[PDB]
């Protein structure tokens, strides 16, 4: 099956704008993949953030946004907060089946 | 308030089967797909499949076709996942998560997970 790859770990500082990416072994990630992003905070607390590439779920902070950057899907956090330290997973659709990336642990130092 | 309430941790012997549950409340059950996801350390998240609660139609990750059985019971607003012929490879935290049927593509609400351990 497709392999969806994310950075294993990223470190940022408070207030920075940071982008996490999501690539596919198949080639370019396109809007036809309907990329989505999920956040796992400590104690296994999952929240959906983004779907359909760029649509923010209701109530998610506006500092989260989704896009395509080149041939990857991307999650941008505009002004990283302490509480954004979490694992971020992306997932891509192929033939009505979802494939998760391996997740990126975002460390925010401060 | 939307809630997805999952069942209690399981510890079972290889060869057994288990049935996990996910009771939905606070929304129209039949208007949202229910997805099931496997979390094992080092293996991120792995999609098991999804079910349409209006009719129970399923789609699986082919890796889980012969392992998982997804059902719903509409009157009790509950989704179920049975895992068969269990091995230690099945030990993981399992989650349910909803997604709207009507053309948003984000997850929003997730269950809190159920641990399964298959040993001895």
């Amino acid at each position: 099956q497709a392999v969806v790859t994310q950075e294993s770990a990223l470190t940022t500082s408070p207030g920075e704008t940071v982008t996490l990416t999501c690539r596919s072994s198949t080639g370019a990630v396109t809007t036809s993949n309907y990329a989505n992003w999920v956040q796992e905070k400590p104690d296994h607390l999952f929240t959906g953030l983004i779907g359909g590439t760029n649509n923010r779920a209701p109530g998610v902070p506006a500092r989260f946004s989704g896009s395509l950057i080149g041939n990857k899907a991307a999650l941008t956090i505009t002004g990283a907060q302490t509480e954004d330290e979490a694992i971020y997973f992306c997932a891509l659709w192929y033939s009505n089946h979802l494939v998760f990336g391996g997740g990126t642990k975002l460390t925010v130092l401060g | 308030e939307v809630q997805l309430q999952q069942s209690g941790a399981e510890l079972v012997k290889p060869g057994a089967s288990v049935k996990l549950s996910c009771k939905a409340s606070g929304y129209t059950f039949t208007s949202y797909w229910m997805h099931w996801v496997k979390q094992r350390p080092g293996r991120g998240l792995e999609w098991i499949g999804r079910i349409d609660p209006n009719g129970g139609g399923t789609k699986y990750n082919e890796k889980f076709k012969s392992k998982a059985t997804l059902t719903v019971d509409k009157p009790s607003s509950t989704a179920y996942m049975q895992l068969s012929s269990l091995t230690s490879e099945d030990s993981a935290v399992y989650y349910c998560a909803r997604m709207w049927y009507y053309g948003t593509y984000y997850f929003d609400y997730w269950g809190q997970g159920t641990t399964l351990t298959v040993s001895s």
